[PDB]
């Protein structure tokens, strides 16, 4: 178990999996709908 | 088919130059959160 | 104590410029493996 | 034969960008001297 010191590069994920991401971190993670593909980007900030 | 293959690589480089420089000026990318649309969607729902 | 603080940041930038440019020329960093020394160490042991 | 001729020139430029930037960070190139191998060669000779 390690704490991320600086924000990780965004990765593509499904809406169901990305909303889940938010349920753990939520101050520490960031998720957005990609308008064209309807999927979500998952970006882990510092402190994750 | 297209000889342009190295012109695709030449796009990637300045993107890195762009991205790195953008972080120095603290210009924030990927700032879109849940603020406006769903509230409007809630209003449009009512 | 030292006002040099922003001159530390100004070192980091070209390092990124250096590192990114180095990858383009395929100059390989962190190439040291187990090749010479231990064989010599084995020879020096005998 | 190969249209790549200007892509050879485009390699040279960043090399200059690489070399110039490398001197700023005081990263030393061409550091290999007589230290290890001949001593090992002397040991391997004995």
């Amino acid at each position: 178990s390690v704490f991320l010191d600086k924000d990780f590069t965004f990765v593509v994920s499904s809406e169901a999996d990305a909303r889940a991401f938010v349920q753990f971190d939520p101050e520490h993670t960031v998720a957005r709908p990609l308008p064209d593909s309807s999927d979500w980007e998952v970006t882990r900030k510092a402190g994750t | 088919s297209a000889a342009l293959g190295e012109f695709a690589e030449k796009v990637t480089g300045p993107d890195g130059v762009l991205a790195s420089a953008a972080r120095l000026v603290l210009n924030q990318l990927g700032l879109s959160d849940v603020v406006t649309t769903p509230e409007a969607a809630t209003d449009a729902e009512l």
